[PDB]
RNA sequence: UGAAAUGAGCGGAGUAUUUGAGCUGCGCACGGCGGCCGCACGCACUGGUUUCUUCUCCGUGAUGCUCCAUGUUGGCGAUGGAAAUGGGGUGCCCCCACCCGUCUUGAAACACGGACCAAGGAGUCAAACAGACGCGCAAGGGAGGAGAUAUGGUUGCCAGUACUUCUCUCGUACUGAAAGGGAGAUGCAAAAUGCAUCUGUGGUGUGCACACGUCAAAUCCGUUUGAUUUGCCCAACACC
RNA sequence: UGCAAGGCCGGAAAGAAAAGAAUUAGAGGCACCAAGUGGGCCUUCUUCGGUAAGCGGAGCAGGCGAUGCGGAAUGAACCGC
RNA sequence: UAAGCCCAAUUAGUGAUUGCCCAUUAUUCCUUUGGUAAGGGCGGAAACAAAUGGAGAAAGUGUAGCCCUUCCGAUGUAGAUGUGGCCUGGAGGUUAGGACGAAGCUUAUGGCGUGAGCCUAAGAUGGACCGGCCUCUAGUGCAGAUCUUGGUUGGCGUA
């Protein structure tokens, strides 16, 4: 009952009917999380005042909108 | 012959009928098809393919996030022009989180009654699609709205929950069940919680 | 009698059909002048070509005639057992089918797409005569995912909506002299579905200087090719 | 290879038809070629020397 | 406040006038001016209607729904009748104060109508003529009242 | 009544679809059956087999269901049927069903005869 | 409806769908959860994670009348009280009153805002839910 | 075998140049059946009234270099029964 | 067979027209040789000449949404046990053409099951769960068991249909082994439960429609169809 | 005032020149739910074991399986298609 | 003096550059079918009895497909899916037929459909039930299981 042991042959045809699917642009799941720590860690506050400038901008255009 | 390996694949699926047995929902497709195909608007077109989608794909919105998106628009809008008609080709259900909203004028396929009460008593209406088709012919000065998807119970399941990264509920009626080998380190090896992709 | 809409539509369909027939009366006339502007070019380059050729001969020296910039090929093999690269490369040149035929520009990266796949496509060199036969007899255009033949100028300037492209004759010009609009004019025709070579082939293993047919031929592929056309 | 699709196409085909049946005429075929044949030899000729 | 259309969407696949036999869909609607199972054509669907119809003697007779009395059916209808010799564009006319989208077909069925008068008294003639010249030993009389 | 007239009637094929081997099998009937077997020349479409049945052997969309008279045939059972083929009896004849008796059948070829209604099957002497 | 099935549709087909070679046999993978730990493994590990092993205590006799404690969120108050009690209501003046315990609910939560202000009968509350409605002019009252 | 055209060999026509002249010319198979039936001037003529058919044709094309040519019949297909069999090759619809 | 003949082909006009070939002008390219010579006659003047070579110029929407319906000359058919044309039957020619169902890498197989016919004969029912699609309602949904009375009536219809529920269940909250806790925004501040306010997407990128514009093309001049700026971005998705 | 990071505000944009200076019968992504498979066999070249084998084992790619048709008389898989 | 082998022609030193024959291939024409299909029309246009031009025109997934025009594809084991797709026994509706003949049964018995099938005709058959359409439902389709039961059968007028 002795049989085939192993071939590669038709795995290149099914893997490119469905062909190799490019890889994800690199604007998409940039997480970075596993990064080196202190860059991470002073980043998070760059964004907590980037997100507090922002709250503030949208407000300050609200009452200009307003104003005009 | 002519070589055409993988002309089948660029074929997508189209429905161009609906599955639904409502008669009125066959008038307003009836309705939206002459409209779609007899006006240059892009609304009518996007609200004729929506009133095809079936009930999983028409999903319902709420009256709060109709009013916030509304004030989010409202803001940056001249005093002088008026508020659009928010129009959403599904069902419009009450919040209980929001008590004050303000008057909308709101068409939908179908208006649970705490919600039609809630529109009318802020001072707002609740249109239907044949209403809107006689103001708005067009589909100008309104606001499309879509239900929410992505919090639903089966969407939550979808997926492998024992490959790292994967945070799928599993499908188990006992919820003490299947907590104990793959969910926790201490016995022999837990799920990973994240993985770059 | 008639209603209100119906003799607004018919004095509205009155203008049209005056509108048309003039619009129809210009593009003949823009048509005969482009014409005869690229008739009188290609006798006057024949000519000029001709008396530099004497000139060179008569002092001892050589005229080295411009490289070809347009090549014509034609798939001379079926759709069985093909490899994956050449099934490519077959495939971005559309040659999809025997007897197709395609207008590229001889290049460098499409001299080397055609050199891997040699063995299943006959190209050359087209004339004036081969370009406007195919254009004239087999020509047809993609307008709206179909393929239509053209039978009009008004169906070329709708399909290019180009200043340089409003007739046959701008079609030929671009293809034959490798236009600016080389590439539009070419990927706005339905590649050419051609008939059998009459009088039959060499041999269709073997290239064409080994006796057979799958090489590049030069000149000869418009010998080749008035048997197909 | 037919008169209307070939008119409709090119307009100057008419032309060009009757350039060609110029040409074809024989007397017109003869009295080129030995018009032809008598200026390149001079031209040869002139350049040569 | 229920539609022509929300009726024609409920009735179209099933109705007692829907007669689908071999894969032929005809209409035994007697206010159908064609036989034909359309929505134009269900003249006991639509909000006005009108239909050809003959009467005694080569007279036309024109069956009239003004949408006036459509809940009450004994009066839904009414008919009006033009005699013998009637034009069939005046017929059509007749209808098109109505429904002018039925003019060409009942025009086309005043005239079918008349011809169906005259073939009908050609042939009841040639009937009686030939059943003058046989014995009938069996004739039925309905008895007055 | 003459029908309408129409182009001329092509029929793709005209022998019927049978059953493989059925000639040779009292038990088998006639009526097409798609053979399914591995090995079989039928079904591999062998070049002196019987054919199978596709979409290229469907008629032409205009003279399809038409009978060799130029009628379409419309069964009818009594003499009200005979007044939706009124308007449009060029087109369609009636064929009166097998199971409606001969005291029915005279009056329906009588009413037929009047409205000039063609009948598939009616008595052959009227209308000669 | 058995007119509607697959086994009508296979009427003539000799396999149903189950195909030459492999065929379709009584059980060629066991009965039931059979091999989860081999030959399953991989359904098992990758779609129930957690299914094996032991975890936490036990407890003998779990009635679950004694552990009854359903709760309600302070910006959800408002499905309690009636729509006329709800437009009179304002802080610093009367309030509706809503007893948890005989609507169904054992501890005010207090997630989100508030929408009309209210004394609020409890058994249990939370600590950001007691602050967030005495801000909001409400109370909240113990009760058993 | 395609029977839906027939080769026709004819005496003296040996090179197609020869049989491209009677591209065009009308052909007939003459047999005759067991029972006298209908013929052209049946009425006319009683004199024709005989158990003798003909099949007529036309030349469509030459075949080959040797002077064979192509005959379609009309309508349908000649008897494979009059293969080896005479054939009349007539000398109209005549060009000259 | 002209039931819209779109024609270099029809129908009107006109004797012309331009376009080739000659042959030529000027400047310029081009070729010897170092500013002169040549130039087969390229390019511009759409240069000239007219010596011979071609015909050129106008013309008809659909008030027809769709389909069908219009020659000639014979033969045959003047109502018949008939003339056709199709269909059916049986023979015969010339070509094709291994026996089916299986298992198999491979069956026409010297692989296995196959004398005939009739009747019977194989994905079912229930339970749990999931996904698609239909329908109801919606921060709620729904029972079940059971009672009531039309019916406490009726052979039966009616084991149905109508009605009801402080309950029960599944949701609107989740975590922790437990003991136990328990999710809004913004502002101001930085209190080991900080305050204030509450018409509101926590932020960012990318994203329907819609709103102002802006271009390009085509127009029967009304527009419409593409692109595009900005705003708000819905659903989504990605980072916080 | 330098770096590093997250923003914001501008500017410019052959939207990619010229040098043989691409081409495309190029709608990209993204889910959900399932079935058959999971004995394979033939070549061209490359290749290992074996004296070899219509022998055993690989690589790349085609083909039979699953498929007829035209051609090599005949032949799974050769030639053409 | 190949009908063998190597080479080379295409009617042969004459005047140019396709001898001929065979595909489920190519090109083209006609028809069908299906599209990730592409468009038009759909506010009856005016008129118009018979005796003696006509009809139809449905805002439409799927039909005898609403009609017209256009383009492209069409083989396939295991397998998947679709089908105003076929067929069977009952149920709820509706609409018919029958002693002037119901089911059943018979067929050189035609017609229709690509087919599953459907319909008519005839019976020198039968003798009382039964068809269509819409929905519902299921013990719903046989060619073969060394299939079950019944009948028949060649061997065989044989051993
Ligand atoms: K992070
Ligand atoms: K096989
Ligand atoms: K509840
Ligand atoms: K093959
Ligand atoms: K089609
Ligand atoms: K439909
Ligand atoms: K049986
Ligand atoms: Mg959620
Ligand atoms: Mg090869
Ligand atoms: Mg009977
Ligand atoms: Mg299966
Ligand atoms: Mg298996
Ligand atoms: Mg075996
Ligand atoms: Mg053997
Ligand atoms: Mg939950
Ligand atoms: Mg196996
Ligand atoms: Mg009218
Ligand atoms: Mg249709
Ligand atoms: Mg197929
Ligand atoms: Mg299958
Ligand atoms: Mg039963
Ligand atoms: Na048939
Ligand atoms: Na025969
Ligand atoms: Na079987
Ligand atoms: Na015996």
């Amino acid at each position: 009952a002795k049989s085939k042991n192993h071939t590669n042959h038709n795995q290149s045809s099914k893997n490119h009917r469905n062909g190799i699917k490019g890889p994800v642009p690199l604007h998409l799941h940039n997480s970075k999380r596993g990064s080196w720590l202190p860059a991470l860690v002073n980043a998070r506050r760059v964004r907590k005042h980037n997100q507090k400038a922002a709250l503030k901008k949208r407000r300050e255009r609200i009452a200009a909108f307003a104003a005009k | 012959g002519v070589d055409l390996t993988g002309i089948s694949k660029k074929s997508r699926v189209i429905r161009h009928h609906t599955y639904s047995t409502n008669p009125y929902i066959k008038l307003l497709i009836k309705l939206y098809k002459f409209l779609a195909k007899r006006t240059s608007s892009g609304f009518n077109k996007v609200v004729y393919q929506r009133l095809i989608k079936s009930r999983s794909n028409r999903a319902p919105i709420s009256l709060s996030r109709i009013a916030v998106v509304m004030k989010r628009k409202a803001v940056f809008t001249a005093k002088s022009k008026a508020a659009p008609i928010a129009v959403v080709v599904g069902d419009v259900l009450d919040d209980v989180r929001m008590a004050r909203i303000p008057a909308m004028r709101v068409c939908a396929l179908r208006f649970s009654k705490s919600a039609r009460q809630s529109i009318v008593a802020a001072g707002g209406e609740c249109l239907t699609f044949d209403q809107l088709a006689m103001i708005a012919p067009t589909g100008k000065n309104t606001y499309l709205l879509r239900g929410r998807k992505s919090g639903r119970e089966s969407v939550r399941h979808f997926g492998a929950s024992g490959v790292p990264g994967s945070h799928s509920k599993p499908y188990a009626t006992n919820r003490g069940k299947e907590t104990k080998r793959g969910r926790r380190t201490g016995r022999s090896y837990k799920r990973k919680a994240f993985r770059h992709v | 009698k008639r209603a209100a809409f119906k003799q607004q539509q018919t004095e509205s369909f009155k203008k049209a059909v005056v509108a048309r027939k003039a619009a129809k009366a210009a593009l003949k006339k823009t048509a005969y002048l482009r014409a005869r502007k690229y008739s009188r070019e290609y006798r006057g380059a024949e000519k000029k070509l001709v008396t530099l050729r004497r000139q060179a001969a008569s002092h001892g020296n050589y005229y080295l005639e411009a490289k070809p910039k347009v090549a014509v090929v034609t798939r001379i093999r079926g759709i069985a057992k093909v490899n994956p690269k050449q099934r490519k490369i077959l495939q971005l040149l559309r040659l999809r089918q025997i007897f197709n035929t395609v207008f590229v520009k001889m290049n460098k990266p499409m001299e080397n797409m055609l050199r891997a796949v040699e063995p299943y496509i006959a190209y050359g060199y087209p004339s004036l005569a081969t370009v406007r036969a195919m254009v004239y007899k087999r020509g047809y255009l993609k307008i709206n995912g179909q393929r239509v033949k053209i039978t009009d100028n008004q169906m070329i300037k709708d399909k290019y909506n180009n200043v340089d492209i409003v007739c046959a004759e701008d079609m030929v010009n671009q293809i034959y002299t490798c236009g600016k609009h080389f590439r539009t004019v070419t990927h706005g025709m339905w590649p050419f579905k051609l008939a059998p070579p009459a009088g039959g082939m060499r041999q269709k293993r073997r290239h064409f200087v080994e006796g057979g047919d799958y090489g590049n031929r030069d000149t000869l592929i418009n010998r080749f090719l008035a048997r197909m056309i | 290879k037919n008169r209307r699709l070939r008119l409709r196409l090119n307009p100057y085909v008419k032309r060009e038809t009757a350039a060609a049946k110029g040409m074809r005429n024989v007397a017109n075929r003869d009295a080129r070629r030995k018009a032809k044949l008598a200026r390149v030899t001079k031209a040869k000729k002139a350049a040569t020397k | 406040s229920h539609s022509v259309d929300l009726q024609w969407v409920l009735v179209r696949q099933n109705s007692r006038f829907l007669q689908k036999r071999g894969g032929i869909r005809m209409s035994n609607d007697p206010f159908n001016n064609n036989g034909n199972w359309t929505k134009r054509h269900c003249g006991f669907l639509n909000e006005k209607a009108a239909v050809v119809k003959p009467a005694k003697g080569g007279a036309i007779c024109v069956t009239v729904k003004d949408g006036s009395s459509n809940n009450k059916p004994r009066q839904t209808y009414k008919k009006t009748v033009h005699a013998a010799g009637v034009r069939a564009s005046d017929v059509s006319r007749a209808v098109a104060a109505v429904r002018p989208d039925l003019a060409d077909v009942s025009f086309r069925r005043a005239r079918r109508m008349a011809c169906i008068a005259s073939r009908t008294a050609k042939v009841a003639a040639a009937r009686k003529a030939r059943s003058e010249k046989i014995k009938f030993s069996r004739k039925s009389a309905r008895a007055k009242r | 009544v003459k029908p309408t007239v129409s182009k001329a009637i092509v029929k793709k094929r005209t022998k019927r679809f049978t059953r493989h081997r059925y000639e040779l099998f009292p038990q088998l009937s006639s009526s097409w059956r798609k053979p399914r077997g591995e090995d079989s020349p039928v079904r591999r479409r062998y070049k002196g087999q019987k054919a199978m049945p596709n979409k290229g052997y469907g008629s032409d969309r205009a003279t399809k269901y038409i009978t060799p008279s130029g009628f379409r045939n419309f069964p009818i059972n009594n003499v009200e049927d005979l007044y939706m083929l009124v308007m449009q009896n060029r087109k369609y004849a009636g064929v009166i069903s097998h199971t409606v008796g001969a005291r029915k059948r005279k009056a329906i070829v009588r009413k037929a005869m009047e409205l000039d209604v063609r009948l598939a099957n009616g008595n052959a002497k009227l209308r000669k | 409806p058995t007119r509607f099935k697959k086994c009508r549709h296979q009427r003539g087909s000799t396999f149903c769908g189950y195909g030459r070679v492999g065929k379709h046999r009584k059980h060629e993978s066991g009965r039931g959860n059979a091999g989860g730990m081999h030959h399953h493994r991989i359904n098992f590990d990758k779609y129930h994670p957690g299914y094996f092993g032991k975890l936490g205590m036990d407890h003998y006799h779990r009635k679950k009348n004694p552990m009854w404690k359903p709760t309600i969120n302070l910006n959800n108050l408002s499905r309690l009280i009636a729509a006329e009690e709800a437009a009179k209501a304002a802080k610093g003046g009367t309030l509706p009153v809503v007893d948890l315990q005989s609507s169904g609910y054992a501890k005010l939560l207090g997630n989100g805002h508030i929408q009309v202000p209210c004394i609020v009968k409890a058994r249990y509350v939370s600590k950001l839910a007691d602050k967030k409605i005495r801000k909001a002019g409400g109370a909240v009252v113990l009760q058993a | 075998q395609t029977k839906q055209t027939a080769l026709v060999r004819v005496e003296n026509v040996n090179t197609r140049e020869d049989a491209t002249w009677y591209v065009g010319k009308r052909v007939c198979y003459v047999y005759h059946g067991k029972k006298v039936k209908r013929c052209v001037r049946w009425s006319k003529a009683p004199a024709r009234r005989s158990t003798t058919r003909a099949l007529w044709g036309r030349v469509t094309r030459p075949h080959g270099n040797a002077g064979m040519m192509r005959v379609k019949f009309n309508g349908a297909s000649v008897p494979a029964s009059a293969i080896g069999r005479r054939i009349r090759v007539y000398l109209y619809p005549s060009q000259i």
